Formats: C-alpha cells, structure tokens, sequence
C-alpha cells in the first residue's frame, strides 16, 4: 500500500492520486486505513490523499445524494396509525424498524412530528 | 417510565419434575401442595432446584392448608443437611381441571407474593396429561390496577414468550384475571441423562442369550403362511389396473389398505430377524467352545 | 428512500465487505431481543456514480450518455400503500354494486323496444450526475469525451466516486455544494 503511494509521489497529479484513494477505501478494511494514514504522514505524502482515506469526503458526498433523491411514501405514516398500536411492544417496534430504514442516512423529522401521539 | 414487571421464565429441573408427576398423579383424586425451593438470579432466570410435599391436609388447597408451621419445620430438617435454599414459590395440583387458579388459589398466591415477589403459582394436571410434561403451567399474579392502566405489554418486552391457550372459559378467566403466563422450560445435566436412561449390563448380556429353537420354527412357519393369503389378493390387484383415474383403481382393486405393501412389511421383519438368529448362533458356538 | 442496495462483497477486488456481513449475522437474531433488528442498517450501501470536479471536492452538474433501455431503469414510483388502497377499493365497491343493479335490466329491454434483461436498447439517453443509478445501468455510462469532465483513467463501469479532470476551469460550471458547506 505504502509502495504504491511512493510511485505516485513522483507521478503526482492530484486527480489521479485521489481516484486511486476512493477505490482503496471502498475495498479495504478499516484496520488497514488506520495504519496507512500514520505511515503516509511520516512519508510527508500529499495531505489531499490523507483526507479521503479518513473517509470524511465520501460521507458528505453521500449525504447530498440521499437528500436530493429520496422519495418517501406518505402511506407509512397513516398505515402505522391505523393497523398498529404504539403501546404494544411488538407492534410499536416494527414500525420503528421500518421507518428507521426508510429515512436512513438523512435527518428526517417529518415522521416524528406527524406521528407524535403514536 | 416505571417497572418492566417482568415474569420469569420458570426453569424446572428434571428432579423436581419427576417428584411432581409421582406425588400428584398417584394422589388423585385428592389434591396435594407444596413449596418450591430454588434460587433467583437475573430478573428473568429462576432455577427451581428442588420441590417437596408439605404434609397433607383435608382443606386440600387453601390459604390455611399451607402454613408457616409446616414451612419452617421442614426447612429446619433440610437446614442441617445443608440442602436448604430459599422458597421461590408454591405448587399445587388440580387433577380434575386444566391449568388455572381458583379464586382461592389467587389468595394463596397473594400470601406467597408478600413473602417473595417472584413467587410462582404452578397448577399441575397430571391425569389428563398423556405425555406427562404437557398441561402444566406456571403463573404469577397481576394486580387489578395493572389491567386498568395497561401494564400487560411491558412484562413481555422484547421477547417472543409463550402465552398458553388451552381451556377457553377457564383460560380466558385466567389470562384476564387469575394470572399472566409466560413460558416454562425444562433443563437438566448430561450426567443425569445417563442416569435417566440407565445403562445396564443386561443390554448386552441379552444379546448372547440364545432363546429356544421352538420359537424360531414358529416364526418361520407363521410369517410364510401369512403372506400366502395376501399373495392371492395381490394377483387380483394387478389383473388389469391400467385404465384411467387413480381413485377408481384404488377402490376397485382394493389398493386401499395396500396388499403389495403389506407383503413387503411381513417379509422385511422376518428377513431381518432370521439374519440376527444365524448371527448370534454362530458367535455363541465358537466363542464358548 | 429507494436509493440503497445491499452489497455482499466488493466486486472490484473480489473480497468481503466486512461491515455488511457483521450487520447480517446480528440482524438474523431478533427472536431473543427485537432491537437487534437495527443492525440491518449497517449493510445498506448507497449506489450512484459521483463525479468530482478536480480536487475542489464539488459536484459538477454534467451528464453522461448511457446506451440502455429507459423503461428498465425508470426511477421506481411512489407506491400506493395501504392508505391509497382503501380509498381506491371502497370507490370501486360502490360502483360495482350500482352497476350490476341497473345494467342487467337495462340491457334486456334496450334493444327490444419479460426479458428480465432487455439490454439497454442502442438508444442513448442522458443520465444526470449524482442520481440514483442501478448497478446494471452504471455499466453503460460513459463520460462524454467532447465534454470537459473526463476520468483520469477510464471509467470503472460501476457506481462509486470517480474523480474527473476538468479541461477548462475558465468556463464556470454549475455546481451542487457538499453538505458541510451548506451548514456554514
């Protein structure tokens, strides 16, 4: 891993180096990611690459994706009220699990606010 | 906000189980009662190590049939023997009814609730059990208040549980008044399992015992004669049998109570045995002499 | 919101996506304690091709030609659900009874008095950058070589962040900011 990034120290174009960084983080283990950033810091590798490999760029990028393109049914709100009872332990749970998955990766408070009695 | 009010999974040991079938079933029609001795750990794991029969009483089961005088006395004997462990509840037998608490048995439960709040009331129906272990259930009080303010869901938070369903009158009475039921589970050691089956030396000693040869003759004769009779019927089965609709065939050629199949069964049993019979006799003769 | 798919393994290196697997074992068990159910969350992975204009970390708006069949990768609808169903069903129940109670009499006397896969058709259509993009649809996507935005090395043919070099910085590019920037 270190040796690859020594090759691209010399072949340093930030478009090329960053690209290879994205591919690596999708694939590799978290444990690897940790050990690599410490080593590259002492390499004094380009601090652009260091940012990606933390995984913070990718996080933001996926939040904008999920905001823009979410499509939500209004029928989950009503279905929950009608068939299921938020007092009963089993029934209250199922709704939380289904809703939790629905609005995932993006803050959503519409559901909370509407099924506020529930 | 408040309490879970959780109801324990009642973990009934095999030793305790066997004394319950023995004392209760034998004692029919007269009811029998007694305490349960155990240890309570967690908030859901009660291990009922032992049970005993408290001395019979002609009030059978009532608040006053059970007594502290009986309780203390028995405890003191086991106290010395170091086999003493805290009272985790009480059992009694209903041999004429299914699993549910009388109006009286609730009152009895209520005194044991005050003693220990994890106290169980266990109704044992042993004659109208056809497997033994079935139709025995363990119960716990729920308050009159609890029903109004709806504290039944809490007790079973995040667990599949078992809520019993047999007896419709007596059950729905119990489910919505007498007590809340949760699952009842039996556990045992693998030292004890060895004991329950019992190993014997006569399992293998019986394998080199050679039963008399009059009995081999009879089996040879009998099995063969029998299949002669159903072999006529088999000829009848396959005389035609190839015209449409399978159902039609089974009534006309009497393929119901299938004669082909019965021939195979009688054949297999005898075939298997006659091979055991040669196998034992050969082993006996060289081995001894 | 119909934007995630569950990844079994990383298909590019042929090697386990670790986080997902641990999600699934923990998910299966839930008979015992229902809130174990929430660990299914970690297996969700989003799927989209996201161009990055230079190393600025801003998303260009540009488009890519995709030789595919449109119908195949139509953006899945808003569902009817149970609520929508009641309304529609009860409307039909009313009509259906009424119909036959009049139709029968009226008529008598009236007169007397696939390819699971359809490829993607050779037809092109433009697909906007940073939209919900199916794994199969992602194959066909090819960056426009006339266009300023081209990947440093050739496109994967799969969803995921691919960094582009911008031929002209002079020419303003419509941009959608990252979220961190919006909050400030």
């Amino acid at each position: 891993a270190l040796q690859l990034f020594k090759k691209l120290k010399e072949e340093n174009d930030e478009g090329l180096s960053a690209q290879i960084a994205f591919d690596l983080v999708s694939s590799a283990s978290q444990q690897l990611l940790e050990i690599l950033v410490t080593e590259l810091t002492a390499q004094g590798y380009d601090p652009a690459l260091l940012n990606i490999l933390s995984g913070l760029p990718t996080c933001d990028y996926y939040n904008t994706f999920l905001l823009n393109n979410k499509n939500i049914d209004i029928g989950l709100l009503n279905k929950s009220k009608s068939s299921l009872d938020g007092k009963f332990s089993l029934f209250h749970t199922a709704v939380s699990v289904a809703n939790g998955f629905m609005h995932a990766g993006t803050t959503d408070n519409s559901f909370i606010k509407a099924n506020l009695p529930w | 906000t408040g309490r879970d009010d959780t109801k324990e999974t009642v973990y009934i040991s095999s030793i305790a189980l066997l004394k319950m079938l023995k004392h209760g079933r034998a004692g029919v029609p007269m009811e029998v009662m007694g305490l349960m001795l155990g240890e309570f750990v967690d908030d859901y794991t009660v291990n009922v190590v032992d049970v005993f029969a408290m001395p019979q009483s002609g009030t059978g089961v009532s608040v006053e049939a059970v007594d502290d005088v009986f309780q203390a006395k028995m405890m003191d004997m086991l106290k010395q023997t170091g086999r003493d462990q805290m009272v985790v509840g009480w059992y009694h037998s209903h041999p004429g009814f299914g699993c549910w608490l009388s109006s009286v048995d609730v009152n009895t439960q209520k005194s044991f609730e005050q003693l220990n709040s994890r106290a169980v009331a266990v109704v044992v129906d042993p004659i109208q059990s056809v497997k033994g272990k079935v139709v025995i259930d363990a119960f716990r009080l729920i308050d009159t208040g609890a029903l109004i303010n709806n504290l039944e869901p809490r007790q079973t938070t995040s667990n599949t549980g078992l809520l019993n369903k047999a007896n419709i009158q007596a059950l729905i009475h119990g489910l919505n008044r007498h007590y809340y039921s949760l699952n009842i589970d039996y556990h045992k050691t693998a030292k004890e399992t060895k004991m329950l089956m019992n190993l014997h030396k006569e399992q293998w000693q019986s394998g080199l015992k050679m039963y008399d040869y009059e009995e081999k003759e009879e089996s040879n004769l009998a099995a063969t004669k029998s299949m002669v009779k159903i072999a006529e019927q088999y000829s009848k089965r396959i005389e035609e049998e190839k015209e449409l609709t399978e159902e039609e065939l089974k009534t006309r050629y009497v393929g119901r109570q299938d004669p082909k199949k019965h021939l195979s069964e009688t054949a297999d049993e005898t075939l298997e045995n006659n091979i055991v019979s040669v196998l034992t006799a050969g082993v006996n003769s060289v081995a001894i002499k | 919101g119909r934007n995630v798919t569950i990844q079994l393994e990383n298909a590019d290196t042929g090697t386990l996506d670790t986080k997902s697997v641990v999600g699934l074992v923990m998910f299966s068990q839930f008979w015992y304690w229902f809130p174990l159910a929430h660990f299914l969350s970690l297996s969700f992975t989003p799927t989209t091709v996201i161009g990055i204009r230079g190393s600025d970390q801003a998303i260009p708006k540009f488009q890519m030609n995709c030789y595919a069949k449109e119908d195949a990768f139509s953006y899945p609808r808003m569902y009817e659900e149970a609520s929508g169903k009641e309304v529609e069903k009860v409307a039909t129940a009313v009509l259906s009874t009424t119909a036959r109670a009049k139709a029968r009499a009226k008529k008598t006397k009236k007169e007397k008095g696939e390819f699971y896969k359809n490829k993607y058709s050779s037809k092109p259509y433009k697909v906007d950058n940073m939209t919900r993009i199916l794994p199969q649809q992602s194959r066909y996507i090819s960056f426009i070589k006339d266009d300023r935005f081209v990947p440093v090395r050739k496109f994967k043919g799969n969803n995921g962040v691919v960094v582009l070099r911008d031929r002209e910085p002079k020419e303003p590019v419509a941009l959608i900011e990252t979220v961190r920037q919006m909050k400030d």
